[PDB]
DNA sequence: TTACCGTGGGAAAGA
DNA sequence: AATCTTTCCCACGGT
């Protein structure tokens, strides 16, 4: 016999207590083929997050329910999707996060692009499910040609995400990565930061505050680094293109995945954003012989930059724990509103086993496919008891419902307007 | 199209 | 020490 | 042929 659907009372217990359990997948956008046997691993090495209340809870509700801590303890797993490369075990002991440090890719896979697939199950062997990366080009070596704005798909847009790495004298053991930590920027080893690349107006001045520019990320542009989780920020900075072991100040192609960068820090005389082990610190370029437009820089001042994404996936056992994994999870990206009211959804992961609840009022939904959704919107009358119109906004959340009792929620609300 | 940055760290010098 | 290994620069092969 | 991308080769300086 099927499992319980989600209760009203349930779903009132829910929207008051919360408790989600999320699923975050750091990585880049693209990564370097391995020929024969070798193995040149995916740098910055994608990072699995458990995030949220929903796992401390999940914890403490499986050992009143008699797990042991090592029963409780979540497990999880990573690999290249669909493929016969084996998984690798990420250790999450004492952790909310790991790093995957030794993924790579075969050319014996003959795809342009692939996703990471991550597999999770509790220590009493509960399964938890499969998660999937967002997609990562594969390329064979980055080319050695000025970029082309014709492929949007190297090129780096300003307000999306980069991480920077330092590599001395081509040893893996050398990697390090700028990380904020502490409210202080420094190279870690293990760890690393994503951050914002806002392009600025060359008359842009410091400041925490300021005025974004759209556009692609050329060489010789001004730009703002901000680490997308502490919200910390260098000062304005200059990237420049590196060539040999001088950076250029007259280059002005696109930047590219994986190209080496320089970020001389505006405004002072020929400092550049340098590591020393695992200390950020400035250091003065020297002025290269003869040729005025390089400046010779050291070591710690050559920067791989690499645009990465963010996998996202949020799931409440919301009538407890089930049989069937909690994924695919859907994830909405979008509401639009359309008779009666019909109110349209637009993501991922979809399927005819979903429905849409307003607040706690469970709506008729009908599935279309895995990227939209239509759904009823319910009565106002609902949710205010004795209108018979909209007599004051009104706003109530918008939640997936699977029919096991599994509450996907989104981050958007629906809001009654008066009628005018 | 304005960002607002936390805080802005100083960079030391060598 | 010897054996082994990512990595980046180049050579070679492919389109 | 010529030129850019893909694949193959190998040595530096690390474990
Ligand atoms: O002779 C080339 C080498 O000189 C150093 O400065 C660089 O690290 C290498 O390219």
């Amino acid at each position: 016999s099927p499992p319980k659907r989600l209760t009203r009372e349930a779903m009132r217990n829910y929207l008051k207590e919360r408790g989600d359990q999320t699923v975050l997948i750091l990585h880049a956008k693209v990564a370097q083929k391995s020929y024969g046997n070798e193995k040149r691993f995916f740098c910055p090495p994608p990072c699995v997050y458990l995030m949220g209340s929903g796992w401390k809870k999940k914890k403490e509700q499986m050992e009143r329910d008699g797990c042991s801590e090592q029963e409780s303890q979540p497990c999880a797993f990573i690999g290249i999707g669909n493929s016969d490369q084996e998984m690798q075990q990420l250790n999450l002991e004492g952790k909310n996060y790991c790093t995957a440090k030794t993924l790579y890719i075969s050319d014996s896979d003959k795809r342009k692009h692939f996703m990471l697939s991550v597999k999770m199950f509790y220590g009493n062997s509960d399964d938890i499910g499969v998660f999937l990366s967002k997609r990562i080009k594969v390329i064979s070596k980055p080319s050695k040609k000025k970029q082309s704005l014709k492929n949007a798909d190297l090129c780096i847009a300003s307000g999306t995400k980069v991480a920077l790495f330092n590599r001395l004298r081509s040893q893996t053991v050398s990697t390090r990565y700028l990380h904020v930590e502490g409210g202080n920027f420094h190279a870690s080893s293990q760890q690393w930061g994503a951050f914002y690349i806002h392009l600025l107006d060359d008359d842009e001045s410091e400041g925490e505050e300021f005025t974004v520019r759209d556009g692609y990320i050329h060489y010789g542009q001004t730009v703002k680094l901000v680490c997308s989780v502490t919200g910390m920020a260098l000062p304005r900075l200059i990237i420049r293109k590196v060539d040999k072991q001088t950076a250029l100040l007259d280059a002005d192609d696109p930047v590219s995945q994986l190209h080496k960068c320089a970020f001389y820090l505006k405004d002072t005389e020929r400092m550049y954003l340098c590591l020393s082990q695992e200390r950020i610190i400035q250091f003065q370029a020297t002025p290269c012989p003869k040729e005025q437009n390089k400046e010779m820089i050291n070591d710690g001042a050559s920067w791989t930059i690499i645009s990465t994404d963010k996998a996202e996936y949020t799931f409440y056992e919301g009538m407890g724990p089930v049989l069937a994994p909690v994924t695919p999870v859907p994830v909405v990206e979008s509401l639009q509103l359309n008779d009666v009211a019909m109110l349209e959804l637009t993501g991922q992961n979809f399927t005819p086993n979903l429905r849409v609840w307003f607040g706690d009022v469970e709506a008729e939904t009908m599935y279309r496919c895995g990227e939209s959704m239509l759904c009823v919107v319910p009565d106002i009358s609902a949710f205010r008891e004795g209108w018979r119109w909209v007599r004051q906004p009104v706003q109530v959340p918008v939640t997936l419902v699977r029919n096991d009792g599994v509450i996907y929620s989104t981050s958007l609300t629906f809001t009654y307007t008066p009628e005018p | 199209k304005k960002a607002t940055a936390t805080t802005t760290w100083m960079v030391p010098t060598a």
